[PDB]
């Protein structure tokens, strides 16, 4: 139906934008902004996590247009583990990039000892390792099931099915939305407070222009994260609580809210690389 | 003081030297390059098998 | 290929040492101590060959202060060596306003400080460098302006011959030398004998610079 | 006042003598020789490990090992073939401007704003590089050092003097005075009996090592000379200056033979070296490139454009296989 194509297209565009933006960021980092600074390592990790997250979208896009999962059991475990894995990896990279920018500004003396590129490599690997605390269990449980004459790639839980199914959703709610928002908001909020009292951003008209720019950037990253993830996270919680009748609006909003949580992977390249000051210099060299 | 006197003595030593013409100076430099032109890896790339890099 | 393998292992081993030494050096604060002779460079060290390196730690932060007074050669050839220094500590003796350079009496040695400060502050190597300007000998300067007008050094000065206005005017004249004000900060402190205040000022100014650099590294600024 | 006037007349005499010898120009007699069309040299190695700006590099006489000196306080001996690091010597002073690899390969010399040429013994019994001798006595800054042999090293200082040192005794056997400004560069003649020093007074002085006197003074640069390299036969040298020009100077004609410059080049030359035959003059620039010059035709042969900060140092292997370019970008690149 036209709506299904529209939903499929909305998932496609989010996929194409996400991959093209993230692969571009990784490309520029590999060749121009080497993975020397801690920031670039996080940017590359965020772009890689974002790219892997959005690589699952074509399979979900096909799994929606034709109403069945034609990619088999093995891929289902991969495409759901990559989804669940790259959500927590993408979120924890943002949480690390927030804490990295917070220690930089609020503990600058300690930041020198901790913000080494080596530590960025460790914390990045630790993000991927910890994100296996959900991706691996999801990989085991992400079995393909036959239902109503069509194949559905989903998660299979243990008895009681309610307990583990909601425990995953609750843990996805706490450690992928609540803990991130508190970290991202508190870290960047405390960051802006320090910046409000720093000599090179206060005491002049033009310096205030820079501070407004940094504050706008900080607000926009928090804002984009809240606008992208909150809709789907609450929608998942409401569905797990009460039965919402399936209508032409409930379906569209649901897929839109999923599309929006994947659009944070589409926007992470722009927010953290294309609007990075270091990248603008080196990106200006990019030939196309 | 004695700095000026040294300059004259230095200049006299620098003035009393046998100078050759720039055509024999230039010809010799040209001759050296032609003689060693073949054995100059940066001029004519040697075979890739012979290049240690 | 035991010999070849040992070479790579040796190369990896010193690669680790190079990284380890770089991290130890990356966290060190590098300060370039400048100023004309008798400007208070020696005393500021006490407050904390060719180049004299002074090491001090304050509030868990390690400082490396480099004195280049013994480098009487052309500064333009070696000044770029200190590009990337955290900050420049420029010492100016406030009492120099009433004095003249010994070699030449035409130029006021306070004016020499401004020309020196102007050269360094607007140097193309220090553009994004912050200058901890230390106005030294305030006590001696205060005891002079009571019987010697600041107009001897600044003809355009039209303020009271008191420490508050006179010292402030000298501070403004040095700060006005900074052409690119927006991209460069001048942290001016009137040096005091009380301990933990001159070094505290450097720490506060350097913390601001480190945060500023962190913003550059973080890509925010 | 007679001495100052006599100096001017002697200078005019020297100008008269050189003009008399200037029967033709190097360009005139090289006009018909075949031009080196285009020199496309590629980065074959990239030496990574220096964390600061590299100020100096020096190939060893084996054309395999090279010593690079960085502001990170490290002297790194590289195996250029494998890119391996053989030694990472911790400098007692991080402010280094020059490094020399002894032709024996047993020693490297390091120096800079410490005003000291540090001599390091590479081939110690214990296998650990150690300081053998610290040459003290310059009052400016070590701008350039070169070994004549294991026991002799010639230094150029910001104090406007070059010096010959006896490493075993650590004393200056000969002092080379006459430059007005800081001496920035030093090139030993192939026979090591003469060295030419380029100073900030915009002049190059040819020195007799054994006699300890300036045989000739060369002028023509509008600004300081940061780089000076002997032509392979020792009968000429090339200078690189902040005036964005390289100049070829013939010793026997005692004058400048060629000016290597381009309108698009306005930055200073940091480094100069010749190819093995001397046909190519490689110049490192502040504009982050090295320009390959036709030494005989004063035409830009090609460009080495692999550095993101200014090329600080060049080196051509004694075998002529490769040129090493060190930059303020912390990387050495080997080119062929
Ligand atoms: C790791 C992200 C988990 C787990 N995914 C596994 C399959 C899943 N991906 C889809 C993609 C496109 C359409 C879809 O359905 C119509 C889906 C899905 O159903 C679902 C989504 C979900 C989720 C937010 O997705 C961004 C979330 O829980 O947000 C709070
Ligand atoms: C593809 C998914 C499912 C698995 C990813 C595996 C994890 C371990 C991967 C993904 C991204 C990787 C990182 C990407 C980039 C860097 C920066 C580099 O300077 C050190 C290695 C480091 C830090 C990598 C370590 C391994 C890494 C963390
Ligand atoms: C960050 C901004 C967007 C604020 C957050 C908006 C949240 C609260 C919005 C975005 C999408 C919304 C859902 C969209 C569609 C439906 C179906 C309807 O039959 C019941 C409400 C319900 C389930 C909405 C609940 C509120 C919701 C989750």
């Amino acid at each position: 139906l036209a709506l299904a194509i529209a939903i499929t297209a909305l998932y496609s565009i989010v996929c194409v934008v996400g991959l093209f933006g993230n692969f571009l960021v990784m490309y520029v980092i590999v060749r121009y902004t080497k993975m020397k600074t801690a920031t670039n390592i996080y940017i590359f990790n965020l772009a890689l996590a974002d790219a892997l997250a959005t690589s699952t979208l074509p399979f979900q896009s096909v799994n929606y247009l034709m109403g069945t999962w034609p990619f088999g059991n093995i891929l289902c475990k991969i495409v759901i583990s990559i989804d669940y894995y790259n959500m927590f990896t993408s979120i924890f990279t943002l949480c690390t990039m927030s804490v990295d920018r917070y220690i930089a500004v609020c503990h600058p003396v300690k930041a020198l000892d901790f913000r080494t590129p080596r530590n960025a490599k460790i914390v990045n690997v630790c993000n991927w390792i910890l994100s296996s605390a959900i991706g691996l269990p999801v990989m085991f449980m992400a079995t393909t099931k036959y239902r109503q004459g069509s194949i559905d790639c989903t998660l299979t839980f243990s008895h009681p099915t309610w307990y583990w199914e909601n425990l995953l959703k609750i843990c996805v709610f706490i450690f992928a939305f609540i803990m991130p928002v508190l970290i991202i908001t508190v870290c960047y909020g405390l960051m802006i407070l320090r910046l409000k009292s720093v000599r090179m951003l206060s005491g002049s008209k033009e310096k205030d222009r820079n501070l407004r720019r940094i504050t706008r950037m900080v607000l926009v990253v928090v804002a984009v994260f809240i606008v992208c993830w909150t809709p789907i996270h609450i929608y998942v919680i409401i569905k797990a609580l009460i039965t919402i009748p399936e209508t032409t609006f409930q379906t569209v909003s649901w897929h839109f809210c999923i599309a929006l949580g994947y659009t944070n992977s589409c926007l992470n390249p722009v927010l953290y690389a294309f609007l990075d000051e270091n990248f603008k210099r080196c990106f200006r060299e990019f030939c196309i | 003081i004695a700095q000026a006197r040294k300059l004259v003595e230095q200049l006299k030593m620098e003035a009393n030297i046998d100078r050759i013409k720039v055509s024999k100076a230039a010809a010799d430099l040209m001759a050296y390059c032609e003689a060693h032109a073949k054995e100059d890896p940066l001029l004519t790339p040697v075979p890739a098998s012979e290049n240690p890099f | 290929s035991a010999e070849d393998k040992a070479a790579v292992e040796r190369s990896k081993m010193i690669d680790r040492n190079l990284r380890e030494d770089g991290e130890k050096a990356a966290r060190e604060v590098k300060l370039l101590l400048l100023g004309a002779g008798e400007s208070g460079k020696s005393t500021i060290v006490k407050q904390m060959t060719g180049i004299v390196e002074t090491h001090f730690t304050f509030k868990d932060l390690h400082f490396k202060m480099f004195d280049v007074g013994g480098q009487r050669s052309e500064r333009k050839k070696w000044i770029h060596c200190f590009e990337g220094v955290t900050a420049i500590i420029f010492c100016v003796a406030l009492s120099d306003y009433d004095l003249v350079l010994a070699e030449d009496e035409e130029m006021n040695r306070m004016h020499e400080s401004m020309k020196l400060f102007d050269s360094i502050c607007n140097n193309k190597w220090f553009t994004d460098t912050s200058i901890i300007l230390f106005l030294n000998k305030k006590d001696l300067f205060e005891e002079k302006i009571k019987k010697s007008p600041l107009t001897i050094c600044y003809p355009e000065y039209a303020g009271s011959n008191t420490y508050e206005e006179a010292a402030a005017y000298i501070q403004c004249q040095f700060e006005d030398l900074n052409k690119r004000k927006d991209t460069k900060e001048i942290y001016t402190h009137f040096t005091c004998a009380t301990d933990t205040k001159n070094v505290q000022f450097v720490f506060d100014a350097v913390t601001d610079v480190i945060i500023k650099n962190n913003l550059k590294d973080c890509g925010l600024f | 006042d007679q001495l100052r006037q006599e100096a001017e007349q002697l200078k005019n005499q020297i100008r008269d003598a050189r003009k008399a010898c200037a029967d033709a120009t190097l360009s005139q007699i090289t006009n018909n020789i075949d031009p080196v069309g285009r020199i496309q040299m590629r980065t074959r190695r990239t030496l990574r490990g220096h964390l600061a700006k590299i100020y100096a590099m020096h190939w060893g006489t084996d054309s395999r090992l090279l010593v690079s000196a960085s502001q990170d306080g490290k002297l790194i001996i590289w195996d250029s073939y494998t890119t391996n690091k053989v030694h990472a010597i911790p400098l007692r002073s991080s402010w280094v401007m020059t490094c020399a690899y002894a032709p024996s390969g047993n020693y490297v010399a390091c120096g800079g704003l410490d005003n000291i040429c540090s001599i390091y013994n590479l081939k110690t019994r214990e296998g650990n590089v150690r300081v053998s001798r610290e040459l003290a006595g310059h009052t400016g800054y070590l701008s350039c050092c070169r070994f004549l042999d294991d026991n002799q090293i010639v230094t150029s200082s910001g104090d406007t003097t070059c010096a010959l040192w006896d490493i075993e005794t650590g004393q200056q056997t000969t002092t080379f005075t006459g430059h007005t400004g800081d001496v920035m560069s030093l090139s030993l003649a192939p026979d090591t009996r003469l060295f030419v020093s380029g100073a900030c007074d915009a002049s190059a002085k040819l020195w007799d090592v054994r006699e300890g006197m300036c045989r000739q003074t060369f002028t023509g640069h509008e600004s300081d000379i940061n780089a000076i390299c002997f032509f392979p036969n020792g009968n000429a040298f090339a200078t690189g200056s902040d005036d964005a020009t390289c100049r070829l100077f013939d010793l026997r004609a005692d004058q400048e033979l060629m000016t290597y410059s381009h309108d698009n080049i306005i930055c200073g030359i940091t480094s100069v070296s010749f190819s093995k035959s001397g046909r190519l003059l490689l110049a490192g620039y502040d504009d982050f490139n090295c320009n390959v010059w036709d030494a005989l035709k004063a035409d830009r042969a090609g460009v080495l454009a692999g550095h993101d900060n200014r090329v600080s140092c060049l080196g051509v292997t004694d075998d002529g296989m490769a040129v090493a370019t060190g930059s303020w970008d912390s990387f050495l690149k080997i080119w062929n």
